[PDB]
RNA sequence: UCUACCCAUGUCCAGGGUGAAGUUCAGGUAACACUGAAUGGAGGCCCGAACCCACGCACGUUGAAAAGUGCGGGGAUGAGGU
RNA sequence: UGAGUAGCGAAAGAGGGGUGAGAAUCCCCUCCACCGAAUGCCUAAGGUUUCCUGAGGAAGGCUCGUCCGCUCAGGGUUAGUCGGGACCUAAGCCGAGGCCGAAAGGCGUAGGCGAUGGACAACAGGUUGAUAUUCCUGUACCACCUCCUCACCAUUUGAGCAAUGGGGGGACGCAGGAGGAUAGGGUAAGCGCGGUAUUGGAUAUCCGCGUCCAAGCAGUUAGGCUGGGAAAUAGGCAAAUCCGUUUCCCAAAGGCUGAGCUGUGAUGGCGAGCGCGAAGUUCCUGAUUCCACACUGCCAAGAAAAGCCUCUAGCGAGGUGAGAGGUGCCCGUACCGCAAACCGACACAGGUAGGCGAGGAGAGAAUCCUAAGGUGAUCGAGAGAACUCUCGUUAAGGAACUCGGCAAAAUGACCCCGUAACUUCGGGAGAAGGGGUGCUCUGUUAGGGUGCAAGCCCGAGAGAGCCGCAGUGAAUAGGCCCAGGCGACUGUUUAGCAAAAACACAGGUCUCUGCGAAGCCGUAAGGCGAAGUAUAGGGGCUGACGCCUGCCCGGUG
């Protein structure tokens, strides 16, 4: 699903990139695109805020349902498209209604099949379930917190969450990176692994090709000046002579925990 | 409004003199004056026909005397082609 | 050697105009200091 | 209104080379590789105008000019210039 | 004071006439010269009368000045179709309600503003001193209205009308390559007009000049784009004939769009040339333009909305269509705009957005000389010293000079031949480095394009000869090689001393964060992150690629 350019100019050297097989067309649907401009990393009064961002190829958002609200209808899908928003390629569906709309593409899903939607769906890859009727040992994606608001916790490609038992009003699902949180059993989310796998494989070799994705350069804080940021200053190519390294705002940035050690959310978490 | 206000004066110069002859004429009108109601003007006191009327607005030319550098008044010209067989104008 | 004035009455009226000094409460005090002044270009 | 960066929307890049990946054909093998022709046209590709930049030298230094000119230079389909 | 000194701001004029009180500087004429992908022609931003005419020369003019971008007195800009408004919206801004905040205020919904974008109907001739798709001329077109005209429908089993509601559209990137057409170009042929010269020669395949016409209307077309029909209907907040979706049947028709081209517009205009006015065709070449973002491929995956069409809801008793007659507002319109009117304090060797942008040779908008066209650029003449600067040559030697081949010199085009170590197999590599190039004839060469031909265009090569010291005879287009650091590379940076080994970079690694993520801005509402979800974001460090990345947790974190 990797194909490596073959190197004829010097910034091709290592140079792959991921063809578009499963890619079944080209042309997005008219009535489901929507208007996006680029911030570049601006408040609402202007101020830049993040870094290293903005000033990329100009996209448009494609509205994708995360909420899998409509039951019952059996669904068709008939393309796989290429998303520019997220690394996963999403596939619309077409309902039996005669109403299209758009869907994460799972893996291993293809053209032509079927995809229920509702709490008594049997459970195939791209169909949408509420968590109490997901048997366990099930890889799962497109989680949400609330109900009814959409699918959150597992969108990114290649990624997945297996659900490791339900106990009553809550259901403990294992979510990617492994730390298992503990969530309500009325949330809907949607059967499989999402199907862009490889995608950690790309090799960006040019640097304009993240100039196109729309990432601006990132300086060291060690060649800063010293009122711009703690490390900067000194002659030479100095070490950081601050014992724990800090950020450009004077938190130190080598592992110490940033939540809010107070909050709600962490009589969930704590499970692991 | 009144009508009998709406153009100020005529205008005698050598073009206009020229216009005279192939029937056009050459009037100095209000400021706020567009094209249509000088034509209905016109009519109204004239008892003429107007074919068509043309307008064009000048602005002032910088003038200086002594050491003051006053401006002169805006000025909105005025050209009305009168129709075929119509009257003729002092 | 494009130097430090390019003239453009659209952004001058829109930076300096005197509808741009009013719709600020400081550009009020900007129009009253001037008029107590007494300059005769008021606003720009 | 200079300049740095960013947002939306336009515009510009005379010309000549190089020849990728795929595609077809011929062999090749049970098949797969593979080998050769044609095709194809990719490049923060090459050479070089407008355009942009400012590397060297000379002059200029009460200058044509409060930062230039002349002779050469670099980029020149891109992280482009405007 | 310097001192009558420096300077008088890139440039080829000269001569005769004329004005005048005064003439290198003003005007007229003849030659010469300069530019000509511009120093030509339009037209932005901007300036605001600098534009034209007639007077004048105190100041401005780096001199003069009879002169003008100066002064004075007059005069000059005409639009239903051009540009912008009464059309739409992006970024952004404002913002009733509201939400926050010691006060001022900040944020922001509905909504509105906001072109650099989308839509949107006139053109080619004439005209003066100044304007011209604006004025005159002829042919048009668009929107709207009805004192009128004819044709048709139904005036509730209703003709007609259609929405601030749905749906389609508008609606889009980049690169490359055919093809089709037209600009444009050659004067090749033919045609017309004028001429045949005095310097040796030339009524002759001789010389100079010209050899065209829209928009609209009717057809046609290179083409491109499209399957069509029927039934049913968990949808598009309400409806459905519209759209969407399944099932059944036919597969090419048909439809959409379309550069251009034919007639007409044209019994008219233009047209070399002395108010009049001839010929006004064919051939070849032929795009940087159009078909057209049409196709193909590519991945970084490529605006909104209203114009426009459709559907019902709805309105509905008079309308629809064609004539005939009428209506059609505001603002801009001069002049300059690579310049002496703009920005640089100046009539400043600078900068200044877009459209057109010819010929010879040429791949070309390079290069040199010219066309159309514009200009001789505002101090001079006259000696031809030192010295400074910009250039051109130098015998012999050739890098000795010099910190350093700095500078300067040398190679340079096209076609053949040939081309190494290393290599990440792409490269290195135009490696190096050789050889040929002019003209004449064999030849309107093989051969090819174009056309039925007639003719026109392109020209691989060889073979005989002719000259020059020299044949890409000028202008302009790599010097090269061998090593070694440093940095992988293209890139970026101290405007105005430093472009580099500095920064970035792809890659790597560590670390935080389970989504009202973390982090950041703000007190706060609000945001960014992100209309994203650990294959994702934030921070630190190192810097392609290859091989590796040891020991110490005593101290600090």
């Amino acid at each position: 699903a990797i194909k490596k350019y073959k190197p004829t100019s010097n910034g091709r050297r290592g140079m792959t990139t991921s063809d578009f097989a499963e890619i079944t067309t080209d042309k997005p649907e008219k009535s489901l695109l929507a208007p996006l401009h680029k911030k570049g990393g601006r408040n609402n009064q202007g101020k830049l805020t993040v870094r290293h961002q903005g000033g990329g190829h100009k996209r448009q958002y494609r509205v994708i349902d995360f909420k899998r609200d409509k039951d019952g209808i059996p669904g068709r899908v008939a393309t796989v498209e290429y998303d520019p928003n997220r690394s996963a390629n999403i596939a619309l569906i077409n309902y039996a209604d005669g109403e299209k709309r758009y869907i994460l593409a799972p893996k291993g899903i293809q053209v032509g099949t079927e995809i229920m939607s509702g709490p008594e769906a049997d459970i195939k890859v791209g169909n949408a379930l509420p968590l109490i009727n997901i048997p366990v040992g099930t890889v799962v994606h497109n989680i949400e917190l609330k109900p009814g608001k959409g699918g959150q916790l597992v969108r990114s490609a290649g990624t997945s969450a297996q659900v490791l038992g339900k106990e009553g009003k809550y259901v403990l699902v294992r979510l990617n990176s492994g730390e298992v949180r503990m969530i309500l059993s009325a949330c809907r989310a949607s059967i499989g692994q999402v199907g862009n796998e490889q995608h950690e494989l790309i090799n960006i070799g040019k640097a304009g090709r993240s100039r196109w994705k729309g990432i601006r350069p990132t300086v060291r804080g060690s060649v800063m000046n010293p009122n711009d940021h703690p490390h900067g200053g000194g002659e030479g190519r100095a070490p950081i002579g601050r014992k724990s390294p800090m950020s450009p705002w004077g938190k130190p940035t080598l592992g110490f925990k940033t939540r809010k050690k107070k909050n709600k959310s962490d009589k969930f978490i704590v499970r692991r | 409004k009144d009508p009998r206000d709406v153009l100020k004066r005529p205008v005698i110069t050598e073009r206009s003199a020229d216009l005279m002859t192939e029937k056009k004429y050459t009037f100095e009108v209000d400021v706020r004056a567009n094209k249509t109601e000088v034509k209905d003007a016109v009519e109204s006191i004239f008892g003429v026909k107007v074919d068509k009327v043309n307008i064009m607005n000048y602005k002032g030319k910088s003038k200086r005397v002594g050491r003051y550098t006053g401006m002169t008044s805006r000025r909105r010209k005025a050209i009305v082609k009168l129709t075929a067989d119509s009257k003729e104008i002092e | 050697m494009k130097r430090t004035f390019q003239p453009n009455n659209r952004k001058r009226s829109k930076v300096h105009g005197f509808r741009s000094r009013m719709s600020s409460k400081n550009g009020r005090l900007v129009l009253a200091r001037r008029r107590r002044k007494g300059r005769k270009v008021l606003s720009a």
